[PDB]
RNA sequence: GAGAACAGAAAUCUCCAGUAGAACAAAAGGGUAAAAGCCCCCUUGAUUUUGAUUUUCAGUGUGAAUACAAACCAUGAAAGU
């Protein structure tokens, strides 16, 4: 659970971060574009969105398994596997963030 | 060249068995014995009853397969071929319907106890030395490794073996009897 | 066959011709089978209410 | 396997009876008609009884005062060509028929062997079909004597992968292009390696064109078109073998390449972007292509079919002097040129934004149809022989199909389960076949919509199918190293 | 796990001409207000999907300019794309988007007193817990628990305002994934409106769902009888099942408990006038 | 193991219930049985529908429906009890790959045997058989 | 039956022939002959998949048997079997 609020609240920090360039100011949001491009900018903004509901996925879904865990070592394994399915999305996040 | 033949009484078709059945009226001296002209009054009739038929013929549906080389129980797509319907007309069936069933002891042993039956897999068991399969009976049978194997562990043993598997096998023989008459 | 082109692409006229063999039966005397032998020669070997397969099996339940 | 769910026992019974004889009785009520020419004309108003069509042909035919027999077409919302009579004035839409008839293929002759690797292209001789050349993984080319099934000269000579080739239009040379960067002119009936190699690409060879017959001068050889990986378009001789110039205009590699038929140019290339070059103005730009947004694959022209065969019919025969094939060549084009009257080729462009523009470049530089529904993306586009219909090929498993005039709709030739990777027409505009990446090929009828017949046989994946002229027979290439020549 | 020559088989293997058999056969699909299915005939759905889709969606921009050439310090990216036409084209293009942006400004000021309390520097109250039962965890844990637990559900609903109580959002549950289960509605209180009015209700109801009309009381109630025909039908189609299940979903406070009771005419549920 | 002895009654003392604790495909038609009438639980959350499934040559790895499980080693009984341990032999829908056969008839079942332990994660992954 | 040293009543080898007193899985009125006899060559079998009969306590879109049919499989150049 604890580790599944961690990815979402920095994500909501981003995706309510950034102004959301349509439906700012035809000014601005045009003057955007012609600096980051409309097209990379949103779709990027929209991956993060795609990552952030991946990741309550994946959480509840191992959280649900998780009660019908029986020993130590079956719990233990779907702890790592459970994490190792949110590290593979954010090692997949790699580009986007570096273009925010 | 005109196509289309109307006849007093209709005709009825019977397309499973490809059949035609004029009922009108046979007029006797036209079928005379000794009439020539006769052949004619025989043709003129079938040839009009054949038209008639393969024009419900031609009022079939038909298959149009997709297939194509090495069709092995199927048309060509080239083929195209006539959707029949049953045969209508119930001729005489040669044999009686062989309905020959039994509980045979078992199923009624079955009956009472509910033994499902099983899965029917396969002929192979597991050996452990050797690690291979080498199937329960039919080659190499894990019945018949007992009188192949070279000792004992304590009049031979052998045979005895052999002997009640006979018994065996004809207890099979003898319950098949049984179930034979009742 | 012949084209006949009243019946179209589809209809062709049919002229037959005698192959023959011409032949003419004189009928003599009849043995007749029992009726409980017509019966057992008359038997389907016998191989749903509100319950229809569509096309596609998709077995229906009607409801009335 | 799974079945198709058996008639009902309420249905057993209905098929007992007896029905339905088409007497097409007397057939007498008598409703008026109109006939129209599809490309422009409309033209009378009368009213004959319900009749077959060969009737309507000779009537048409007086009409004009032909003797040239035409297919007719009618009830067009939903486009359903006493036939059509039976669906309820009437305007009856009419079309010529180029009447020849190709028959279906359905089987094959044998699997071919030959070199030990993938087939990459294959071509047949426009004057015959029993020549037919292949473009293999093997370093060598191979031509095949098609009725005997035999090897014609193993062709050796380049040392990568000869991956695209071309059959000169009158049937004199062979192009062959390679991985590595060369190209060698070839003789059919020597086999033999027509001189140095055509050297000056420096990526791997993509297509190879020629120029056609009908703009070559008589008492000379046509050029060749050459597009490469680097982005290079080199317009070759064959007499002297050395270029005549190279074009720097696209940025990235140029996918393909046709000779036009007003003497132009075009580059389908990897900038998401089409040039319109000029030979007589020395190889020069003079319109750029800017709509799709990524980039072109397989462009393809509406009068190809007839630059490809270089004046000869689908009986292929030879024509004597260069001035007939001067003739004969212009002849075969301007029956196809000149639909409206107009000298107006049609261009369609392929990418893989699922989109095609449709396109008439002379006339203007906007695009008619956006082309749109495909899934994935397109790869294999070209029109039908007649310059008529347009099929799409794709990735989506599925061959939709489009009009040649406005870019309309058409349908989709459902079937196919992997990738299509490319089509090719039959002659008489008729039939279609179709390689996937999955084994089987299918044959479809434009007319009724639909699959003729499935055929398998190949053992892997199929790279490279093409149609023989004449409408006789079908090459096969693809990765199980067997050559497969299919027909009726 | 011995080895074999199966196993290394094929399997499920289709016929050709019975897909476009089949593509066919997705448009005559005629449904009935009075059918269910039962069994699904398993079929390769997949391919036999495909509707004929005409707007082929979007290209993958990231294909041809990544990130890096397109923005930052590398930023191989000089001029737009797609570097829009003409001047007056882009005086003109721009002077709606001058217009549509204010009349938001205009048509969303309606909805707010939003931002007046901002300045206000007040806040509204919190929500009452009691709006939040029940969207419980137990209580749709009982929810999919009986779902999944009986064969034909019904829904109830409120005669007074059905529309308010269609909750639609688990009909989606049982088309996509429990299509062999079943979903009746039933309308009851019919008591407490006009007699035309329920009429009228079965009439835009049965186009889709069977919906009896009904007003449960154990002493004087209405439509029974009806629903007693209706059921032992389900009872009776599912024949080798042995027995059968029914639950009975709803909003709460709408008479599930005394549906129940009405139907066995005698008190087995406990009712009650409060909702929970 | 395998079956967490699940004790009924107020005095949690009666208990002949079994909860199946392991990974499971179950069917389409399921609807879960009568209470008093079930002995055997295979709850909700454990039940796979679609395995992760690869292929060994091609190198893909598709995500694709279950349709059946022939052969379960370990018992007999869980191939009944369609029981997902490591080395089930499962029956795949394969519509997506598109295997044809000789005849053109183009297959959409497989038997792919899994390869993980889907105790150990959440995922089942399964070779095709060739 | 006529032949070939050891070699004889019986060892193998040639020619004539047996409507076959070929062995025929059967037992037979009858017939198989370029065989259903003899020899050689190539190969699984207890495969899958759903409408009829059953039995079930997770009644278990069948879970299996069983009945049927279809796909396949074996061989043959093929017809086919
Ligand atoms: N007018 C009218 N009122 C009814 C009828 N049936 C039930 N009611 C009223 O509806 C109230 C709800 O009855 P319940 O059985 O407790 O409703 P419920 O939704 O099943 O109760 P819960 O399931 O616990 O939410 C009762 O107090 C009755 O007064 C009816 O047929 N007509
Ligand atoms: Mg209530």
């Amino acid at each position: 659970k604890y580790t599944g609020e961690g990815f979402v609240e920095k994500f909501e920090d981003i995706l309510k971060g950034f102004p959301n360039i349509n439906d700012v100011h035809p000014f601005h949001r045009d003057l955007m574009d012609t600096l980051y491009e409309k097209n990379h900018y949103k779709i990027s903004l929209a991956a993060i969105s795609r990552a952030k509901s991946l990741v309550e996925q994946v959480a509840r879904d191992y959280v649900r398994l998780l009660k019908f865990g029986q020993s130590l070592f079956q719990c233990k394994q779907l702890k790592r596997a459970a994490l190792g399915r949110m590290a593979t999305i954010v090692k997949k996040l790699r580009d986007p963030l570096a273009y925010l | 060249l005109p196509v289309t033949v109307e006849k007093p009484i209709p005709v009825v078709y019977d397309l499973g068995n490809l059949a035609a059945f004029d009922s009108n009226v046979l007029d006797k001296n036209d079928l005379d014995s000794s009439n020539a002209r006769r052949e004619e009054k025989i043709k003129s009739l079938t040839r009009d009853n054949v038209q008639l038929l393969i024009n419900q013929l031609l009022s079939l549906p038909m298959k149009t397969t997709t297939e194509s080389v090495g069709g092995t129980g199927g048309q060509s797509s080239v083929m195209t071929l006539l959707q029949l319907p049953d045969p209508t007309t119930d001729l005489p069936r040669e044999k009686p319907l062989p309905k020959a069933k039994a509980m045979t002891k078992w199923e009624k042993f079955a009956a009472k106890k509910g033994i499902k039956p099983k899965e029917r897999a396969g002929k192979m068991i597991y050996d452990e030395a050797s690690g291979e399969w080498v199937p329960k009976w039919g080659y190499k049978g894990a019945n018949k490794k007992l009188d192949d194997q070279w000792l004992v562990e304590v009049i031979d043993p052998r045979t005895l073996n052999r002997a009640e598997r006979k018994r065996l096998v004809k207890k099979n023989e003898k319950q098949q009897r049984r179930n034979m008459k009742n | 066959s012949y084209k006949s082109d009243q019946g179209g692409k589809r209809l062709p006229r049919i002229e037959l011709v005698e192959i023959g063999p011409r032949l003419d039966f004189k009928i003599g005397r009849i043995h007749t089978p029992s009726p409980d032998m017509v019966t057992e020669a008359h038997k389907k070997p016998k191989q749903k209410k509100n319950v229809e397969l569509d096309i596609m099996g998709d077995k229906l339940g009607r409801i009335h | 396997s799974t079945l198709i769910p058996p008639p009902s026992k309420k249905q057993k019974k209905e098929a007992q009876l007896p029905r339905e004889v088409a007497i097409i009785p007397k057939d007498l009520p008598n409703v008026s008609i109109k006939f129209q020419a599809l490309d422009t004309g409309d033209n009378a108003l009368r009213v004959p009884g319900a009749i077959s069509e060969k009737q309507l042909e000779e009537l048409l035919n007086q009409l004009n005062g032909t003797s040239v027999p035409y297919t007719f077409s009618c009830t067009i919302k939903a486009s359903d060509p006493y036939s059509s009579l039976i669906k309820p004035q009437i305007t009856l839409l009419y079309t010529p028929r180029a009447v020849f008839k190709v028959k279906p293929v359905t089987r094959s002759s044998s699997a071919i062997a030959g070199h030990g690797s993938t087939i990459l292209c294959s071509a047949f001789a426009p004057h015959t079909s029993s020549r037919m050349v292949t473009g293999a993984g093997d370093n060598t080319a191979r031509i095949w004597d098609c009725d005997t099934q035999t090897p014609m000269h193993t062709l050796k000579g380049h040392y990568n992968w000869v991956l695209c080739v071309s059959w000169s239009p009158d049937g004199e040379v062979i192009a062959t292009g390679s991985m590595d960067n060369t190209i060698r002119l070839w003789d059919p009936k020597s086999g033999q390696c027509l001189g140095d190699a055509l050297r000056g690409h420096s990526k791997w060879i993509t297509s190879l064109s020629w120029e056609p017959i009908h703009l070559v001068k008589p008492g000379s050889k046509p050029r060749l078109a050459s597009s490469s990986k680097d982005g290079t378009i080199k317009i070759w001789d064959t007499v002297s073998r050395v270029c005549q110039y190279t074009m720097s205009g696209h940025t990235n590699s140029v996918s393909c390449v046709k000779w036009g038929g007003q003497g132009l140019l075009y580059s389908g290339s990897h900038d998401r972007t089409v040039r319109v070059w000029d030979i007589n103005s020395q190889g020069r730009c003079i319109n750029i292509l800017k709509s799709h947004a990524h980039w072109v694959n397989h462009l393809s022209l509406s009068t190809d079919y007839a630059l490809r065969i270089g004046a000869f019919d689908h009986t292929g025969k030879k024509p004597s002097t260069p001035e007939e094939a001067q003739k004969k060549a212009l002849e075969n084009y301007e029956k196809i040129c000149k639909k409206n009257g107009n000298s107006e080729e049609m261009m369609v462009t392929a990418s893989d934004d699922y989109t095609m523009f449709l396109w008439n470049p002379l006339k203007s530089t906007k695009p008619i149809a956006r082309m749109t529904g495909h899934q994935k993306l397109v790869n294999h586009v070209a029109f039908s022989p007649d310059g008529r219909y347009i099929v799409s090929a794709s990735f989506d498993n599925s061959i939709k199909l489009w009009d040649g005039r406005d870019g309309k709709f058409i349908s989709t030739f459902r079937g196919h389960v992997a990738s299509v990777y490319q089509v090719a027409w039959s002659s008489d505009c008729r039939l279609l076949v179709s390689c996937s990446k999955d084994t089987t090929l299918k044959v479809w009828d434009v007319r009724t919509r639909k699959l003729s017949v499935d055929l398998p046989g190949h053992k892997d994946e199929v790279y490279t199918v093409d149609w023989s002229v004449d409408g006789k027979r079908v090459c096969s290439g693809g990765k199980d190293k067997m050559v497969r020549l299919w027909t009726h | 796990v011995q080895p074999d020559r199966r196993w290394f088989g094929n399997t499920r293997v289709i016929s050709q001409d019975a897909l476009q058999h089949f593509r066919s056969a997705l448009g005559e699909t005629q449904k009935d207000t009075y059918q269910v299915l039962l069994r699904r005939n398993k079929l390769p759905m997949s391919l036999l999907e495909e509707k004929d889709a005409d707007e082929s969606p979007k290209a993958r921009i990231l294909d041809t300019e990544s990130y890096a050439d397109a923005f930052g310090p590398k930023a191989q990216r000089k001029r737009p794309r797609l570097a829009a036409s003409n001047l007056e084209d882009l005086v003109k293009a721009t002077n709606e988007d001058i217009t549509k942006y204010e009349e938001k400004q205009v048509l969303d000021a309606t909805l707010g007193g939003n931002q007046e309390d901002k300045e206000n520097g007040w806040t509204s109250a919190a929500k009452e817990a009691i709006f939040s039962k029940g969207q419980s965890k137990r209580i749709w844990n009982e929810l999919y628990k009986v779902i999944d637990s009986s064969d034909v559900v019904i829904h109830v609903l409120d005669a007074r305002d059905p529309l308010g109580t269609r909750c639609k959002s688990v009909e989606e549950y049982m088309k996509k994934e429990t299509p062999h289960k079943h979903l009746i509605y039933v309308l009851n209180k019919c008591d407490l409106v006009p007699t035309w009015v329920a009429a009228a209700w079965v009439k835009h109801l049965s186009k889709e769902r069977p919906t009896l009309a009904f007003h449960a009381s154990i002493t004087n109630s209405f439509g029974k009888g009806s629903l007693i025909q209706l059921l032992r039908q389900f009872s009776q189609l599912h024949t080798d099942r042995k027995q059968i299940s029914v639950g009975f979903i709803g909003y709460p406070n709408t008479g599930k408990s005394s549906i129940i009771n009405t139907l066995r005419k005698k008190k087995v549920c406990q009712v009650a006038p409060i909702p929970g | 193991e395998m079956f967490k002895v699940i004790k009924t009654g107020k005095s949690r003392s009666k208990s002949w219930k079994r909860m199946i604790t392991k990974h499971t495909f179950v069917g389409e038609g399921f609807t879960r049985r009568p209470v008093k009438m079930e002995r055997i639980i295979r709850p909700s959350a454990l039940r796979q529908k679609k395995a992760n499934v690869t292929h060994p040559e091609l190198g893909v790895t598709v995500f694709l429906p279950i349709l059946a499980v022939k052969k379960n080693p370990q018992s007999p009984m869980y191939t009944q009890l369609g029981v997902l341990t490591k080395g089930t032999i499962i029956e795949v829908n394969v519509s997506e790959l598109g295997m044809v056969t000789a005849g053109g008839k183009v297959v959409w079942g497989k038997y792919a045997q899994v390869t993980n332990e889907p105790d150990r994660d959440g995922c089942v992954n399964a070779v095709l058989l060739v």
